[PDB]
């Protein structure tokens, strides 16, 4: 009945075919951590800290678009899983300023909390640290892209939801810019669902910009007004 | 101490221990202020091409 075994750290479960290897690694209660994998977006395998090793394999498979074959047997603990988990995390705090305190995601940042609970403690790369000027995508959303990781998660929703076609990639290697080329503002509806989107404090909200810290201020369920659907 | 020889004789015996040399009042050696600046070592970490976090 479209069953498939996968062992999840030797525990088994059934699980539909076609799914990732993270959908089913989220069946079992796993989460590996992610950057460019989202649950309402088309998977892009640009962030590779997803990674995590198959038993009997040379190579390191991508959890985020790997489709699940018949029988596997998946550590999410194993050697080198921990070992590219913590070089990932050790190549994308390089190019990223020292910017925590004055950065406004600094209570619900994603590099702190897997650098905190995944990466390595003592860092390295002693020169270096390139730094891009920063855009203004609209008069609502602050931007400051030298926080950027490039992990293309913007243009995704902006192309496959808001359907504007703005935000593009511009450049190669290190000089990956993302933006608008022509000083264009972003101006469509669900601009503003952008900055819950981007994972690093790069986007961020304009009239919240410098006013709060997310540790102290306390989350109250509420529906919305103005709009018939809530 | 910078007493006379008097009452320190008569501290030396109403009391026997030959009080003089140790009094508790501290005079020159006390550590000498504004020492030069330190440098301070660094122990097992931080030596590269080991430090996985996976073995600590
Ligand atoms: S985006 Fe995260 S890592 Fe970057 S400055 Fe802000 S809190 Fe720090
Ligand atoms: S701006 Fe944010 S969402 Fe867009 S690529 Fe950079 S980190 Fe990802
Ligand atoms: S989630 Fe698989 S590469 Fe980013």
């Amino acid at each position: 009945s479209n069953l498939i075994e996968v062992f999840v750290d030797g525990q088994s479960v059934m699980v539909e075919p076609g799914t990732t290897v993270l959908q089913a690694c989220e069946k079992v209660g796993m989460q590996i951590p992610r950057f460019c994998y989202h649950e309402r977006l088309s998977v892009a395998g640009n962030c590779r800290m997803c990674l995590v090793e198959i038993e009997k394999a040379p190579k390191v498979v991508a959890a985020c678009a790997m489709p699940v074959m018949k029988g596997w047997n998946i550590l999410t603990n194993s050697e080198k899983t921990k070992k590219a988990r913590e070089g990932v995390m050790e190549f994308l705090l390089a190019n990223h300023p020292l910017d925590c305190p004055i950065c406004d995601q600094g209570g619900e940042c994603d590099l702190q909390d897997q650098s905190m609970m995944f990466g390595s403690d003592r860092s390295r790369f002693l020169e270096g640290k390139r730094a891009v000027e920063d855009k203004n995508i609209g008069p609502l959303v602050k931007t400051i892209m030298t926080r950027c990781i490039q992990c293309t998660r913007c243009i995704r929703f902006a192309s496959e939801i808001a359907g504007v076609d703005d935000l593009g990639t511009t450049g190669r290697g290190n000089d990956m810019q993302v933006g608008t080329y022509i000083e264009k503002m972003f101006m469509s509806e669900l601009s503003g669902n952008i900055i819950d989107i981007c994972p690093v404090g790069a986007l961020t909200s304009k009239p919240y910009a410098f006013t709060a810290r997310p540790w102290e201020t306390r989350k109250t369920e509420s529906i919305d007004v103005m709009d018939a659907v809530g | 101490a910078s007493a006379t020889r008097l009452i320190q004789g008569l501290r030396n015996w109403a009391s026997g221990r030959d009080l003089q040399a140790k009094l508790q009042l501290r005079y020159q050696e006390i550590s000498k202020r504004t020492q030069p600046p330190p440098k301070l070592p660094v122990g097992p970490s931080h030596r590269l091409s080991n430090n996985y976090y996976c073995a600590r």
